[PDB]
């Protein structure tokens, strides 16, 4: 409980708590947006932005479960995990006038610097992963970050923004906040390269896509790029939640279907910007960046 | 009558300005009232001006509260803060507003209990004793007359805020914060490269290789807010108007044989399609053979239901849309009615045009041909 | 020594109005035969350029009547026909590059270069100035 007591005297700031409910950061903003992060891992447990205007409506978005499932996990593994076993420490935090904070977490994993940043803004959320590289070898890395988003209903929750966009059937990259198995996801029709026509993704069934332009697209000087912008939609509560994708080249789309209804009543998606396909290689001394923004438009 | 009718009907369905399409579909009404007064139903066409004065009054007063809340966030420009594109997701921000605009929206769509759903029914069902050919485009007024005040409804007040959306408006983004996203290790105003964005920091991508030959702003969280209790007055008052008067038309609490406050106001009255008939009608009857215009009035709501409403909104099936994906713009929907309803809307149904035309420049140049003759 | 190196194609930079949240740009690529309009290939390809004026009877549709065509044109200018009767009409005060979409024919079926578009010009939080041609900066 001392490790609490020393960041709240050296790190806490307006907007900014420190709590041992294993320590986890609080985040918050004038509006009363509120972000709950574990610090033993990167992981973000809770986001409630406020939807409503009425005195309460700050509206749960992420689909948290116990032992540490759910909710937004960066994953970093090597394929040329770098998570596993990993001692995050916070590096610093930051503040704009308590309308917007941020918190640093800095990890070493072989001789790879890994830096968390996660910030919050009155109408979004940010989760950014820098790694610089410090050795004599260039790397190759596979990264992914995925949020599994809580719809109220299985019925009326959509994606909107990935027409036109080719789809290929992908098994979701395995990592240790999931709530359902990769094999039980029927990991992926194998490899179609299918290209969405209907303006909206329909997650009432068990699916499991990435969003991308294909491999080997990515070599011509001008092909259909990746979707920066995309919009999950729930009609259970009427909220409409933007996800934005920076530095990865994939959008790993995910539905459970049945499976749904073993881990609770509430309807749930997991989505988010990866980089799967193609591995990214970082040289020695370079620095790789990648971020997911969910932002709001719910009080315009 | 039944020519303005139909043209203030057409001539609303595809405005941008609020204030417009108003007038066009007031011109609708007064065109209705004019047809009421051709069959001689003086007791209707009265009872149709009592009721649609109050309810256009209070949409009015409405859209005016509604613009001078917007006007603090688009500006005093009537061509931003009159537009219905820039206006979507007001119904959080002015509740007041959006009641009272809801209740002139459905007193003029013809649904009950309200106020000209008694007057536009009655008319039709006299336009129908009077001519059958009449009726129908009456009653295609009608259906056309809900789908474009719902479409004026869910533009203005559901979705969202189209002017302060992320989407489009880049200027309330959260780059503008100290908070840099990737750390603090940011800063200083940027000057890019089209190269560098078009080789997406992926360098292996550098073969244009050669030509072909802003912070410091700071912005602040704004948001539109209802208007003062002066403007919000007139407009309760307005809204108890619309809901109680038409009550003086219909018997009200009807026992027996009973005469409304409106036919004994005009006891002597002309009324060549009822001479004969002293038929007393019933508050709970009349909805019951009034289901056609009632029927109608919900097709155009749900036309309007189906291109307005929002995403997240439960009403809109996703399956229908992907029914209605129509891929490759098909040139078939384009030019069958939004290009035409959209000229026919932009060019104030061409007439006025013509009026520049044919007479005001005419009368110009035939002012200079005098002017001539009285000069040399 | 060429087998065409590729069926003909004119590939598309779109510069979306909205920066990114780390304040870069937003960019987006496209490739389209030559021949259609602007607004035939940006539709085609699902990039916005109506903006709020997507939904139906908001726009024109090809009509060119509605200022909602209405995109800035970047690089290309080459490969498009000069500015038209309803163009002129509708871009009074406006920059010259601010171009109609709809009102655009992108070359001919047999074309190869480049065109960057800016869309939604009037949304933008930045600006572009050009530098003695050559290189093209945004603020
Ligand atoms: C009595 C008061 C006057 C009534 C209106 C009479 C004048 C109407 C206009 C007219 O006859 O002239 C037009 C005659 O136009 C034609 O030559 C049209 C030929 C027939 C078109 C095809 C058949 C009719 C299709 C109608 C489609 C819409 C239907 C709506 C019905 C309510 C051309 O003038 P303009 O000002 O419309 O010119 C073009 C304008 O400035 C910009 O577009």
């Amino acid at each position: 409980a001392a490790l609490v007591e020393s960041l709240n005297d050296q790190f806490a700031r307006k907007g900014i708590n420190f709590l041992e409910s294993s320590p986890i950061v609080e985040l918050s903003v004038r509006n009363g947006s509120s972000l709950k992060l574990q610090l033993s891992n990167a992981h973000v447990t809770s986001y409630k932005p406020k939807v409503y205007w009425k005195d309460d409506g700050f509206e749960e978005v992420l689909y948290t479960l116990p032992l540490s499932k759910g909710g937004i996990g960066l994953v970093l593994n090597d394929v040329t995990s770098l998570l596993a076993g990993a001692e995050w420490s916070v590096r610093d935090v930051d503040s704009d006038s308590f309308d917007a904070v941020q918190v640093e977490l800095s990890c070493t994993s072989g001789s790879l610097e890994i830096t968390y940043v996660v910030s919050l803004y009155p109408e979004s959320m940010a989760s950014a992963v820098l790694v610089k590289n410090n050795g004599n070898k260039a790397i190759g890395l596979t990264s992914a970050i995925l949020s599994h988003i809580q719809f109220k209903k299985r019925s009326g929750s959509g994606i909107q923004g990935l027409q036109g966009c080719s789809y290929c059937s992908h098994p979701p990259l395995s990592s240790p906040f999931e709530i359902v198995s990769p094999a039980e996801a029927m990991k992926a029709k194998l490899g179609e390269w299918t290209t969405q026509e209907v303006p909206i993704t329909i997650l009432k069934n068990k699916l499991s896509r990435v969003y991308t332009a294909p491999p080997s697209e990515r070599s011509k000087k001008f092909y259909r790029t990746t979707p920066s912008k995309y919009e999950t939609v729930d009609q259970g509560r009427e909220l409409v939640f933007r996800v934005i994708r920076m530095g990865y080249d994939d959008i790993l789309v995910s539905s459970p279907g049945s499976l749904s209804e073993k881990y609770g009543r509430d309807y749930f998606i997991c989505t988010g910007p990866a980089s799967i396909l193609v591995p990214v290689t970082v040289n020695p001394g370079e620095e790789w960046r990648g971020a997911q923004v969910i932002e709001h438009d719910n009080l315009t | 009558g039944i020519i303005t009718v139909l043209l203030g009907a057409t001539l609303a369905l595809a405005q941008k300005d609020i204030k417009r399409s108003l007038a066009y579909y007031t011109m609708s009404q007064l065109g209705y009232m004019m047809l009421a007064l051709g069959m001689g139903s003086y007791r209707t066409a009265l009872f149709h001006l009592i009721t649609h004065a109050y309810s256009k009054a209070l949409l009015f007063l409405a859209s005016g509260s509604l613009i001078h809340s917007m006007g603090t966030i688009v500006g005093y420009s009537p061509d931003k803060s009159q537009n219905m594109v820039l206006m979507g997701g007001l119904t959080k921000h002015v509740p007041i507003t959006k009641t009272s605009f809801l209740i002139g929206t459905l007193s003029l769509c013809g649904i009950p209990p309200l106020a000209c759903f008694w007057s536009k029914d009655e008319i039709l069902n006299d336009s129908w004793v009077y001519s059958p050919i009449f009726a129908i485009i009456a009653y295609f007024t009608a259906g056309l007359t809900a789908f474009y005040m719902f479409r004026i409804y869910l533009l203005t007040f559901e979705g969202h805020l189209n002017f302060f959306c992320k989407n489009y408006s880049g200027k309330k983004s959260s780059s503008f914060y100290s908070i840099s996203l990737w750390g603090k290790k940011e800063l200083k105003t940027i000057n890019q490269k089209i190269s560098l964005l078009n080789l997406l920091t992926m360098n292996n991508k550098e073969r244009a290789s050669f030509f072909s030959k802003y912070f410091e702003n700071k912005n602040i969280s704004l948001y539109p807010y209802e208007s003062d209790n002066t403007m919000l007055f007139p407009l309760i008052i307005l809204i108890m108007f619309t809901l109680f008067v038409g009550f003086i038309g219909i018997p009200f609490n009807q026992e027996g044989m009973d005469l409304d406050i409106l036919t004994k106001w005009l006891t002597p009255s002309i009324n060549l399609l009822h001479s004969n008939s002293e038929n007393f009608v019933d508050w709970y009857e009349f909805v019951i053979n009034a289901i056609f215009s009632i029927s109608i009035a919900f097709f155009g709501i749900f036309i309007a239901f189906f291109f307005y409403k929002p995403i997240y909104s439960s009403l809109k099936n996703f399956d229908l849309i992907n029914s209605f994906d129509k891929r490759g713009q098909k040139r078939i929907l384009g030019d069958n009615i939004i290009t035409i309803i959209y000229n026919w809307s932009a060019n104030r149904g061409y007439i006025d045009a013509f009026y520049s035309t044919f007479l005001i420049k005419g009368i110009r140049s035939l002012s200079e041909l005098v002017s001539f003759f009285d000069r040399r | 020594e060429e087998e065409e190196l590729e069926p003909p194609y004119v590939g598309f930079a779109f510069v979306s109005s909205v920066l990114l949240p780390d304040g870069t740009p937003d960019m987006h690529l496209r490739s389209a035969t030559g021949g259609q309009k602007l607004r035939d290939i940006m539709l085609d390809n699902d990039i916005d350029l109506y903006g709020p004026y997507a939904r139906p009877l908001l726009n024109c549709a090809g009509g060119g009547t509605c200022a909602s065509c209405m995109v800035e044109v970047i690089e290309g200018k080459e490969l498009l026909n000069p500015r038209t009767e309803k163009e002129k009409e509708h871009l009074k005060k406006k920059p010259k590059n601010w171009r109609l979409a709809c009102q655009i024919t992108v070359g001919t079926p047999e074309s190869r270069g480049m065109v960057v578009i800016q869309q939604l010009p009037e949304w933008k939080a930045h600006e572009w100035k050009y530098e003695k041609d050559g290189p093209i900066v945004s603020e």
